[PDB]
Order: C-alpha cells, then structure tokens, then sequence
C-alpha cells in the first residue's frame, strides 16, 4: 500500500 | 459499420487504422470502461458512479469508504461495488493504490460470459505487457503490487484457481500500467483511471490525428485532423507542456519505446517551454511537485498560496510562456474559480490565452475547456466583445474536441447565446 495512466489533465 | 479496425504495424506491435477517409471532429468509436474507478485525490470529493463533484456525499453503509451523489448512483454502482466493499472495509483508513483497487474491480468483470462492448476491437487478454522490455525495478514494484493485491482482496479471493486460468496477477498489472487511461472531468481535473480494451490499440504520437475526451466515465474518440484511408490512429499519452527530453523518458520508463516522432526528433517548441533563465524555473518546476499533489486532492487555499508567492515573485524575470510558470498559472487559475475569486481566476487566465494556442496547435480539448474558462469569466465580468470572441474560439475547437455527443458542447452554446445578448442589449 503509484500516477500511471494515458492523458491528463493537458 | 466501424469507421476504423484493428491492423499488425511493422515496428509498433498491433495498431489502429482509418477504414474510411476522416474529416475533423468525426467520432471513431465510444466507450465505456471495461472497469474504473475514482482515483485516489478524488475519493470522497466526486460520485464513485459518475465522478461528479457535489457539496454532500453520501458514504456506503456497509464499509464507508465509497460515496456516492444520489441513492441512484449508489445502486447502478452496486454491481461493480459489491465484491470490493468488504476489502475496502477491511483496510480502512488504509487505502490500496488506485491499480491495485482497478485490478480488484477487472478480475471479476473477466468472469462474466456476455461479451463487453469496451472489448470489441481488443480485449484485455490482447492488451501489450511489455513483459520482456521491463526494467529490474519495474518488475520488482510489479511485484509489490502483486502482493499488495493479494492482500487487500482476501476477503473475496484467497488462490489463483478462483480466477480464470489465463489471468496471471503479475503480467496483469504489467497490462494495467501501460494501458489505462487518466479519467478527466468537464473541467479537465484528473478524477479516475479506466480500462477501455479496444482504445488501448492506439499507438502514441506527440503530434497525433485523434483525441480523447471523457464524459464521464463515458469515452469518446474523434478524429481531430483529415486522415486518409488506410492511415495509422494515434493519440497522445502525454501532457502537453512537457519537453522532449522529459516527453522521451516517461515514454521509455512507463511505455517502454523510445519516441521517435517528427517533434522528438526535432525538438519542436522546447526553445520556447523552456524560456528564461534555468536558474530561475528550475525553482518553480521544483515547486510544483507539491503544487500538483495539492492540486490532485482538490486543496484549492494551499494550491493558491503556493501559486501566488511563485507568481508575484518571478514576474519581473520569468515569462509567462514558460511551461513551469504556466502550468502554475493554470493551477492559480483553477484554484481561483473553484474558490469563487473570479476576477483573480480571469486575471491568471487571460495570460495563460497565448501560450495555450503554441502549446496545443490546432485542436486540443485542453486548450478548448481552457478557453471557454476564460470566455466564461469575461461574460461574467462584463466584457463582452472579449467574452463573444473566446467563447466563439472555444466552439470552434470543442466542435472537433468534444463534438456534440458531449454534454459540454450545449453549456457553450447557452453561453454564447447569453453573450449575444449582452451585447444587443448595449
Ligand atoms: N509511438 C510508438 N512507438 C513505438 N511503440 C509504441 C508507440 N506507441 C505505442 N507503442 C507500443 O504500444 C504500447 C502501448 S498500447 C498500444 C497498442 C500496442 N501497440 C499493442 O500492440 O497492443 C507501448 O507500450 C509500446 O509497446
Ligand atoms: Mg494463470
Ligand atoms: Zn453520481
Ligand atoms: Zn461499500
Ligand atoms: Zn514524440
């Protein structure tokens, strides 16, 4: 009990 | 009848392409998540549902930690809920990453027999792990995941032979890292993380011929240039206002390739993000590691502090076009807004206006919210002619970006409608 992921917030 | 198909690309492993010739703003394909779930900023400030924002939630009963807007998001949630709620009990206050806590809601949507929209094109079994081309300590923090995992759904799952026999936990979250995708709200705040199968076929430009934008958990993808027939798709996995020196490292630690595209190559508009002394943004881009993290749990009185001290202080040496000072900007601006200062948020705004339109050329669903937020402002504060001619900008784009499969699309119009008005009026 880390930020992965496509895209954004820009 | 699909406008677009799967395709092997030579060098790229497997890819999508235009069946048909695509003009600007067609949508390509919709859809919804194959799993999803609020991310870990956002847990109790938006609908675990939907993902909106409301003043009062209301908690789960049986292990608090889901909230939800309405007693009808709480019970179209239960489904997807069910199985996670007594793990979720279990930790709390401690609370699993958010791949972990995605992976727990994937597993059991695996065992359903109906074939799920979100899979038409790929499924989650087709998506890339990049298993052979991870780093040592890649896979090392794969294997904290794994054991993270097992530990948080005890409750539900204690063996491998509770799953399918093709689902193997580590080579999972090997495919959870490299294609899920960030969930965004209308306003563009990171609110949750998704897995959509068949969008993960895209490949990755820099300067890519598609888009994504989110209602919701609901995706849409549209072309946001001509593209001929036969024509790769691509979207770009990254933030803009990045380098590319700094677009080409998280590309290689996250995705594992090394980005080769026309902006790559050449270092398009570096010179430009990274303008003035390094001395001077080297600080700010320091700073915003926590201006960020504030920002990602929605804490808009420390975000604005920290923004105002780094603005008022560099403004006699640091440009505002800066990738480091705008992205501050920006974060000043939306702290403004979400606080309710709106002749401060429209202050920091309007100098955001130019180097949005450098840094998201053409259209980017980005710059499109970011001007309708400044076209917003001005209509409010009375300026209208300003007000008429952002808002007509931000048409223009979200036309492309969102088109009008998006709900954004008929606030816009409203406001456009009550501009016009104003300026009748005289
Ligand atoms: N521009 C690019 N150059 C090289 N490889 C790319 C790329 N964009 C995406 N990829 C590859 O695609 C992965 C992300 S998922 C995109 C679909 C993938 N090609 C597949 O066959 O399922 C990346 O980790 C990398 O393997
Ligand atoms: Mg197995
Ligand atoms: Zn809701
Ligand atoms: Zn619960
Ligand atoms: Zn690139």
């Amino acid at each position: 009990y880390e930020k992965f992921g496509k895209g954004g917030t820009y | 009848p699909l406008k677009v198909e799967k395709f092997a690309t030579a060098n790229r492993g497997n890819g999508l392409r235009a069946v048909t010739p695509l003009r600007p703003g067609e949508l390509l394909f919709r859809s919804d998540p194959l799993a999803y779930t609020v991310c870990k900023g956002s847990r109790g400030v938006v609908c675990d549902r939907c993902l909106l924002g409301k003043e009062k939630l209301m908690r789960c009963s049986q292990c608090r930690v889901a909230k939800y807007c309405s007693a009808k998001c709480q019970k179209k949630a239960w489904p997807d809920h069910k199985r996670e709620c007594k793990c979720l009990k279990s930790c709390k206050p401690r609370y699993p990453p958010d791949s972990v806590r995605l992976l727990g809601r994937v597993v059991f949507k695996l065992m359903d027999g109906a074939p799920s929209e979100s899979e038409k094109l790929y499924s989650f079994y087709d998506l890339e792990s990049n298993i052979n081309k991870l780093t040592e300590d890649k896979k090392e923090g794969l294997r904290q995941l794994v054991m993270t995992f097992q530990h948080f759904m005890r409750e539900e799952i204690q063996d491998a032979s509770q799953l399918p026999p093709a689902f193997d936990l580590f080579e999972a979250f090997a495919k959870v890292i490299c294609n899920s995708f960030t969930i965004c709200n209308a306003e563009m705040q990171e609110v949750g993380v998704g897995l959509y199968p068949s969008i993960s076929l895209l490949n990755h430009s820099c300067d890519p011929n598609c888009s994504i934008v989110f209602n919701g958990p609901h995706l849409l993808l549209r072309a946001v240039r001509d593209i001929e027939v036969g024509e790769e798709l691509t979207i770009c996995y990254l933030d803009m206002l990045m380098t590319s020196e700094e677009r080409r490292k998280q590309l290689r630690d996250q995705y594992c390739f090394e980005c080769d595209c026309f902006r790559c190559q050449t270092q398009d508009k570096d010179a430009d993000m990274l303008t003035g002394d390094e001395q001077v943004w080297k600080e700010v881009q320091e700073s915003l590691k926590k201006i960020e993290e504030l920002k990602a749990h929605w804490k808009w009185e420390q975000v604005l502090a920290m923004c105002q001290a780094i603005i008022s202080s560099n403004s006699e040496r640091l440009p505002d076009i800066n990738i480091y000072q705008l992205k501050v900007l920006d974060c000043a601006m939306d702290a403004c807004i979400n606080l309710g200062l709106l002749e401060e948020a429209l202050f920091y705004g309007t100098r955001t206006m130019e180097p949005y339109r450098i840094f998201f050329p053409g259209s980017h669903p980005v710059r499109g919210v970011q001007v309708m937020k400044v076209g917003k402002l001005q209509l409010h504060q009375g300026m209208f002619p300003q007000a008429m001619k952002n808002l007509r900008l931000a048409f223009d784009i979200m036309r492309v970006t969102h088109g009008r499969e998006h709900s954004l699309i008929e606030d816009l119009i409203l406001l456009l409608e009550e501009c016009d008005a104003n300026i009748r009026a005289s």
